[PDB]
RNA sequence: GGUGAAAUGCGUAGAUAUAGGAAGGAACACCAGUGGCGAAGGCGACCACCUGGACUGAUACUGACACUGAGGUGCGAAAGCGUGGGGAGCAAACAGGAUUAGAUACCCUGGUAGUCCACGCCGUAAACGAUGUCGACUAGCCGUUGGGAUCCUUGAGAUCUUAGUGGCGCAGCUAACGCGAUAAGUCGACCGCCUGGGGAGUACGGCCGCAAGGUUAAAACUCAAAUGAAUUGACGGGGGCCCGCACAAGCGG
């Protein structure tokens, strides 16, 4: 049940990451999937080359998608996307935040 | 270094005397700790 | 296997409702978990460390039974005709 | 307290500065909390908040 | 040409030393090992040769400037640490070493243990 | 200018090589720990999914449901074996190149099987803790892993309690070495096994395997021994200390 995800999308895509991630919102209440947390980091410098990349946006997501709304939520980088590397890390809990 | 292949049997012989330079390092010294 | 599965096997061997340890409810609890494993193994069949667990769970079934058709067959003949056994 | 791979300034205190995790007989850490501390430093290295090697 | 700084390797190798000049753009202007210098079989894998094959990396560098230069050192043999004090000596106020070896994190499987 | 020492791939084809790119397999540094998990064989990157067992805490339930196990039936490192992918690196075979009376080898440069993946087979190892499984009891001290509880409590922590994993050691046992709550002590239940050394884990038979072969398993004949552990010595191309014109300063066939 309760997953944190959290994926890059290439600098340079970085003014619609608000429609990405309201897709991936919309895609997740369907099933009636809760968000417990959403936020947006910064621009962060990558510590080394992603695709020789050397800048990237983070985004975190904590989520309670039921099953085949995670499958379609990792489809939609893992089909494709401009989206690069991110984790599901499935936790057990909701949380509050961070970013200091 | 990693210079040749070193066969899992004689890689998993370790603690060459971690047992007695750390462990009786408090013992064979009470001599004169007393 | 479940939380709510396993509740509910309970809920109808139950015999005199506090009890969970009966031969009736735990040759039951057995009998629906080889059931539901039995999905596990045609599609892992190289998982060779989970069909122990898997004929751990049928040689504690068949001890219980042998326990329980020793000691009161109309017991024995009721869970038998329930379970989908012999 | 159940150290994660976001807190950044808890996970530098165990990596050296060739980017090796520093084991437990040089920081003074408990048993559970390594093998705890090398899956947040692998977590944040894999996601690029980290480096593998030194280099970059 | 003229280009004023550069980074320099040094590839130390159990058998040789080859020290190789570049630039920032890693075209190399002069290299020059420890067997190049007329050795030719078996002796010097020594920090001897080094300081012997170190100074003709220098000398012939200074050719298109490079006053100060990056030095990368990559390999365990000696001429390791002979070989960067072989390199300021030519008139070089060198920055900082860096050591460059390459280590694998599990990768390939070694040679088989000599007898 | 590898090393106990040199020999193969290179320049009207650019030579170890760039600050660069791409491809492809294969192994996952650091963490790493007399650490952990698993019945054993085994299992090391990270994330997800599917799943097994343990540990642990109280409470509720069943009420001897247990232990072991000839047969049997599963799972078993490696290497081998079919059948098909794969193929970096390494590399039985084998080619040379050395080294030596020779070198059929140890060293070098290569390098196909194999190693890797899928399904099937084999069913063996110094498969070892050379120690069957289960249960109960018998001085302590020092670590460590997973829990739990108490402790003025800051823990920098401390104590008892469990289940593991180690180091010493009392009693006891042992031929000795040594083992010593992880017994090789004290007892109990059951199973497997052994009966001098060779012959020999071999023939013949049976069963199994596609093969390689495995498993079950002898006799003739032969010898007075093999064998264990410790002791003194001698010895070592073992180690550590020490000495002497032993090593080289201003001698001479």
């Amino acid at each position: 049940r309760h997953y944190e995800i959290v994926f890059l999308v290439h600098p340079d895509q970085s003014e619609q990451v608000g429609g990405m991630v309201e897709r991936y919102t919309k895609a997740i209440e369907e099933d009636g999937g809760k968000i417990h947390r959403l936020e947006d980091w910064g621009r962060r410098q990558l510590a080394y080359a992603i695709n020789n990349v050397h800048k990237a946006h983070y985004v975190l997501m904590n989520v309670e998608c039921s099953a085949k709304a995670l499958a379609e939520l990792e489809d939609n980088f893992r089909a494709n996307d401009a989206v690069i590397r991110n984790l599901v890390m499935r936790r057990d809990e909701a949380v509050t935040e961070q970013s200091e | 270094s990693r210079e040749f292949y070193e066969k899992p049997t004689a890689e998993r012989r370790r603690k060459a005397a971690a047992a007695v330079k750390r462990h009786a390092k408090k013992v064979q010294r009470e001599q004169r700790r007393r | 296997l479940s939380v709510e599965e396993k509740a509910q096997i309970v809920n109808e061997y139950k015999q005199a409702e506090g009890d969970t340890g009966s031969p009736e409810v735990q040759v039951a609890l057995l009998s629906a978990n080889i059931n539901k494993l039995q999905d596990h193994f045609k599609a892992n069949g190289k998982d060779h460390h989970s069909r122990r667990g898997l004929i751990r769970m049928v040689n504690q079934r068949r001890k219980l039974l042998d326990y329980l058709k020793g000691k009161d067959v109309s017991r024995y003949t009721a869970l038998i005709g329930r379970l989908g056994l012999r | 307290k159940e150290i994660d791979y976001k807190d950044l300034n808890t996970l530098k205190a165990y990596v050296s500065e060739t980017g090796k995790i520093v084991p437990s007989r040089i920081t003074g850490t408990k048993a559970k909390y390594q093998r705890q501390l090398a899956t947040a430093i692998k977590r944040a290295r894999y996601l690029a908040l980290l480096p593998y090697t030194d280099s970059h | 040409k003229t280009v004023v700084d550069g980074i320099a390797h040094i590839h130390a190798s159990f058998n040789n030393t080859i020290v190789t000049i570049t630039d920032r753009q890693g075209n190399a202007l002069s290299w020059a090992t420890s067997g190049g210098s007329g050795f030719r079989g078996s002796r010097k894998s020594t920090p001897f040769a080094a300081q012997v094959a170190a100074e003709r990396a220098g000398q012939a560098a200074l050719e298109y400037g490079l006053k100060n230069l990056d030095v990368n050192v990559k390999g365990p043999g000696p001429g390791r640490e002979s070989a960067v004090r072989a390199l300021n000596a030519c008139g070089y106020k060198i920055a900082s070493i860096t050591d460059v070896t390459p280590i694998p994190h599990n990768g390939c499987r070694p040679p088989k243990k000599r007898r």
